[PDB]
C-alpha cells in the first residue's frame, strides 16, 4: 500500500541460470523504476541494474554485465532479474526496489527480497 | 513446470485492508486449484488459514477471506491487527500434488 | 491442541539414508493426509509427497520421486519421510502439515520443523 | 541404537493444558530411562524442569508435572503462560548415557 | 571505482538529535550524486526515506532531513523515537547507477 | 545463581584438538555431575559424556569415544571437553550443564554454549 | 598463549547481585592486566562498561563495579534491571595487544 | 554521540585483499586508540591491533602480524584494517572500538561492525 512483491525463497544450483521477480500492487512496472540490492552479511548491500519495459534500456556496472539482467511482464505488472550461470556466491537475499529517478514520483518503497539458495 | 508467483512482501496499518496475490503459471488459478493460504510466523510455525478458495480453518476470523481474481488467487485481510505480522505462501494444487509460492511478508507500522 | 510434532535436529551424511517424523496428539495418520515442506532461505518453502497409510499411495514431483519417501506407523500414529542418500543441499528446515484435501476436515496445522543437518 | 522420539511442537493459549510425549525405540520409557524434561530458551539457554521421570527442579512450579503414560514419558504443563514459550527436549537415561529428543516447541497466541 | 563510506553505528536517546553522514571516495559528494537514504528494518524491509539529497518520500515526517556538509552528504534526525531503530544505508547516484554505503546501524536506550 | 560459566566462542582449524570448560558459581566439580549437550540446526541436541574428578570416570556414545573426553580443574572449580582432531561438522554449539543423577541435588542448570567454529 | 576464561553464562532476577568473573591462564589477573568489562547488545553491538579493573566509563551507573578476588578479575552487578540483559566480556591487557574471553551471557526471568 | 562508524558489508574473494574502516563523530583519530575485535559463532571475539596515526606504532599477535594491519585518514577522521589476502575463514563481523588506554579518557565506544563475506 503501495505494496511491491518478490517470492519467499528459490533453489538454484551452480551453472543454472534463474530470474527473480518484483510486482507491484501498483499497478504496473514501467514506469517507477526498477532496482535490485543485494544482500550478504555484513557486506549488507550491492546493486545490480534497471529496465526500461517500453522498449529496454538497462544499466548496470562493469562486474554484473555479465551475471546481471533486468526485466519485466509489463502485460500484468511484473520485473526481472535474471542470474545467469550462477554460482554458490551468488546466494543472498536480493532486494527489489521501485520507482522514479529516472522522476516520476519520488521515492522508494521496498520489496522483502528472496532467499536465493545456491545449493544443495 | 508450474511455478507460483506472490508478492515478496507488503506493508500496512492495524484497521486497514491488504490484498493478497497468487498466479499461476500454466495459466488461470481456478477452483480445482483448491488455492490455500497458509499463515507463516517466526520459527517455521506454520497454520493453514483458508484453503479450497475461500474456505477458512477452524479459528480464523471472517476478517481473512480468500478468492480468485480475474486469473489470480487472492486473500483479503481487513481490519488487519499487529499480530498478524507474518508470512503469507500461496499453496496451489495441480492434480495430485501442492506447488507454493515464496510467500508474501505482510508488516504493520506497528 | 490439535498439534503435530516433529524431532527438533537430526544430524546426517552425504550418502546416509534418514528418515523424519510427524506426530498427531491428535490421534493417529491416517487419515488427515500428510505433507513435508522444505524450508531454505529466500526460496522459503518446498513440498514433496504423501502417504496413504491404510495401504500406501505417495505421491511427490519428478524431481523429489527418487529420495522422496512418504510414510507412517499407524500403529501409534506416527507419519514418516526418508531421504535416501542426503546430500549437502538436503540440509533444510522440513515442515510436517496435516490434514484433508482428500478433504476430512478442513484445514492444515503445521508441526516446528526438524532441522535436517548435512555434515560435519 | 537409542532414538527418542517426540512432537516437533504443540501450540496453546495461555491457561490451557497441553501434554507433552516422548517414546524410546528400544521399547517402553519406564523409571530407570529417569526422564527429564529440560527447557530450553532463545539463545541457547538450557534449565532442566524435571527429572526422575516426576521430580521437579527447584523454581519449578507444580504447574509443571511429569509422568508416564503408558509405553510413554509426558510432561503436562497446566495454566499455561505466555512466559512458558520455549522449546522442550526430552532426555532418557540407557544405562550410562543420555539420548535426547529433537524438542518440542510450544507457542502461545500469545 | 566508487566506494561509499558511511559510520557503521550510531546510538542515542528518544528525543535527541543525531546526524549520519556519507563520503564518496572520488571526490565530494554533489547533487548530481542524488543522495538517497532509505532505512532498513529486520527482515530485509528497506524504505527510502530522503532522495535527492533533501526530499523526503511521502509519509515521512519532516524530523527526517538529508544535506550535503561540505564534502559529505549528511541525514539529520531530530527528536529521536525508539521506532527509528533501524540501518540508515546511503545510496549515491552515479551517472547511471546507484553504490550504497555499508548502512550506519543506530541504537537507542531504549 | 547459581550459575554455569562457559566461553563464548573459541576458533579452531581440522585436525587440530580444542578444548571448552564449563565452571561453577558454584563452588567446583566434582560434584554435581557434568554434561556436554551439542546443538547443530535441526538437529537441535546431543550428548557426549561426564568425567569423576575425584579420580576419572567418564563416559561416551560408541560414536563419541573416539573424540569424546570429559575433565576438570576441581583447583578452581572447571569441568572440560575436548575434540580432538575436530572437522568441519565439529562445528556448533555445545552446552554445559550439571549436576546430580548421579543423584546430589537434583536438577540441571545450563550454561550459555560457546560457540566452536570451524574453521577459517 | 594467553587464554581468558569466564562463566558461559549466569542468569538472574531483576533486584539480584550478579558476580562475573575472569581468569588467566598464565597466572594472576593483576592491575597491570587492565581488566575491562565491555557489554555486548544483540546486532554485535559494544560498549566499554569498565576500565583498568574498577573503572566506569561515562554514562554507567555504579551499580556496575569491578575488582580483583584472589587471581581473578571480578565484575558486580547490583540491583540487577531487565535491560542488562546482554553479554558481558572480559578483555585483558598483556603487554601491548588485548586479550579477549568468551563473554558470559546473564540472564533475567525476565 | 559519541558514535563511531563502519561499513555494512563489504564481498571478498579469497586471495583478494580488502580494507575496513572505522569513524568517529567525533571527530578524528589519532587519539583515541583503536581496536579490530573479530566474531564468529561460539567463539565470540577476537583482537587484532592498533594504530598511530600522528606516524604509525601497530601491534597485533603472533598469529594476527601477517594479515593484521592498522591505520587512518587523519585528514579526515577514519581508522583502518586490512586484511591481506583473506581466507574464507576471514568471513566474519570485524568490530572497531576507540579510545585511550595509551589513557586519554577513559573508555571505548563500539561501532556496529562490518559484515565480512568471503566468498562468492
Amino acid at each position: 500500500e503501495v505494496q511491491l512483491q518478490q517470492s519467499g525463497a528459490e533453489l538454484v544450483k551452480p551453472g543454472a541460470s534463474v530470474k527473480l521477480s518484483c510486482k507491484a500492487s501498483g499497478y504496473t512496472f514501467t514506469s517507477y523504476w526498477m532496482h535490485w540490492v543485494k544482500q550478504r552479511p555484513g557486506r549488507g548491500l550491492e546493486w545490480i541494474g534497471r529496465i526500461d519495459p517500453n522498449g529496454g534500456g538497462t544499466k548496470y556496472n562493469e562486474k554484473f554485465k555479465s551475471k546481471a539482467t533486468l526485466t519485466v511482464d509489463k502485460p500484468s505488472s511484473t520485473a526481472y532479474m535474471q542470474l545467469s550461470s550462477l554460482t554458490s556466491e551468488d546466494s543472498a537475499v536480493y532486494y527489489c526496489a521501485r520507482m522514479w529517478y529516472y522522476g516520476t514520483y519520488y521515492f522508494d518503497y521496498w520489496g522483502q527480497g528472496t532467499t536465493l539458495t545456491v545449493s544443495s | 513446470q508450474a511455478v507460483v508467483t506472490q508478492e515478496s512482501a507488503l506493508t500496512t496499518s492495524p484497521g486497514e485492508t491488504v490484498t493478497l496475490t497468487c498466479r499461476s503459471s500454466t495459466g488461470a488459478v481456478t477452483t480445482s486449484n483448491y488455492a490455500n493460504w497458509v499463515q507463516e510466523k517466526p520459527d517455521h510455525l506454520f497454520t493453514g488459514l483458508i484453503g479450497g478458495t475461500n474456505n477458512r480453518a477452524p479459528g480464523v476470523p471472517a476478517r481473512f477471506s480468500g478468492s480468485l481474481i480475474g486469473n489470480k488467487a487472492a486473500l483479503t485481510i481487513t481490519g488487519a491487527q499487529t499480530e498478524d505480522e507474518a508470512i503469507y505462501f500461496c499453496a496451489l494444487w495441480y492434480s495430485n500434488h501442492l506447488v507454493f509460492g515464496g510467500g508474501t511478508k505482510l508488516t504493520v507500522l506497528e
